[PDB]
């Protein structure tokens, strides 16, 4: 899962 | 001065010396004024790759220890780890510590407070990721009550293209997802933020819309990963 | 502390990818004083090459930066100044490893593989200081690069096959050091070509152990060469 | 140039  | 410090700070970011880079842009935000657009940007890619370093050496150590059976090596992988989480720990409290003390209270614009209070819920989702019991729970409360400001704040003041906007929805959703277990709550902020910034494509600007249709492509990279 | 302790936190740290950690708890070991085995070799060699490679790699970007900059003479100087602080680093990285080789691990060293090892190391160290010395200095540790350099190479021609992965790896970067050190592209061309032919006409003495590491040097070796014509 |  990406974040920022 | 605090051109210099600036300029010193985006030759540490070329060079990769992200403490160098870290310890300037922490110097510019200790002196109290507000900071521009470039000076928070500097000041967030700088903390993210240091606390990245220990986040990504606690995962590996942390695995190693759950894949060790042999009670000797276990025991140092452990420790290993404890070491690793205090720095993380000392990172997230000193990023927490600047946003308490000069950012946030300092913040005059909504575009500021939302790019602060999405920053507030990022280390206290860093703090989740390894705290245990009721610590934990403080924790997770601190980092989704900063994310559910941000998010009210940015949906009432700013484009639903703005960069910070969808940065803090992607961000908010990964909460939900590995934070709070809930796979369908992350699937629908990610989705309805998705098709909010597609409904409007009009409001892009010609300085952010790179940016812009990059987090839009990683909302929908979430969305795919989760649903599958 | 403990030997074997140390050396499980060296292979911690080195999958945390925290090479000071692991350069930290090898050059504990290094300082014991007793001949390192080859894995201890190998991760001491691996943790220096981080902590070293990373002064290098900001080293040629700021120094880059710093000749773009040419005509804006705030940011130039800007650039000089951390380009110098990136040095003192480097200079002090290598005298750390300089000093453990002169100490404990050339002096130990008990086998012609294990001398050609760290005189070969020597001559990188010594090389990397090159890389970035200016004054008076800079001729005298050109030859202390250079010397380290030979007496490693004499050795292992007598004692190492041609396939050796150890002395294919002194014959890469001796040459890098004719060419980039010595400004000398024909001995730099000279001793990779006869490295790699030598190594060439003698594969079938590849042993199961080392043919991945042999034929990837060989490969890195003709590169040069190819570069460097 | 590569060094090893």
């Amino acid at each position: 899962g990406h974040s920022l | 001065d605090k051109n210099e410090l600036v300029q010193k700070a985006k030759l540490a970011e070329q060079a990769e010396r992200y403490d160098d880079m870290a310890a300037c842009m922490k110097s510019v935000t200790e002196q109290g004024a507000e900071l521009s657009n470039e000076e928070r940007n500097l000041l967030s890619v700088a903390y993210k790759n240091v606390v990245g370093a220990r986040r990504s050496s606690w995962r590996v150590v942390s695995s190693i220890e759950q894949k060790t059976g042999a009670e000797k090596k276990q025991q140092m992988a452990r420790e290993y780890r404890e070491k690793i989480e205090t720095e993380l720990r000392d990172i997230c409290n000193d990023v927490l510590s600047l946003l308490e003390k000069f950012l946030i209270p300092n913040a005059s614009q909504a575009e500021s407070k939302v790019f602060y209070l999405k920053m507030k819920g990022d280390y206290y989702r860093y703090l989740a990721e390894v705290a245990a019991g009721d610590d934990k729970k403080g924790i997770v409360d601190q980092s989704q009550q900063a994310y559910q400001e941000a998010f009210e704040i940015s949906k009432k003041e700013m484009q639903p293209t703005h960069p910070i906007r969808l940065g803090l929805a992607l961000n908010f959703s990964v909460f939900y997802y590995e934070i709070l277990n809930s796979p369908e709550k992350a699937c629908s902020l990610a989705k309805t933020a998705f098709d909010e910034a597609i409904a409007e494509l009009d409001t892009l600007s010609e300085e952010s819309y790179k940016d812009s249709t990059l987090i839009m492509q990683l909302l929908r990279d979430n969305l795919t990963l989760w649903t599958s």
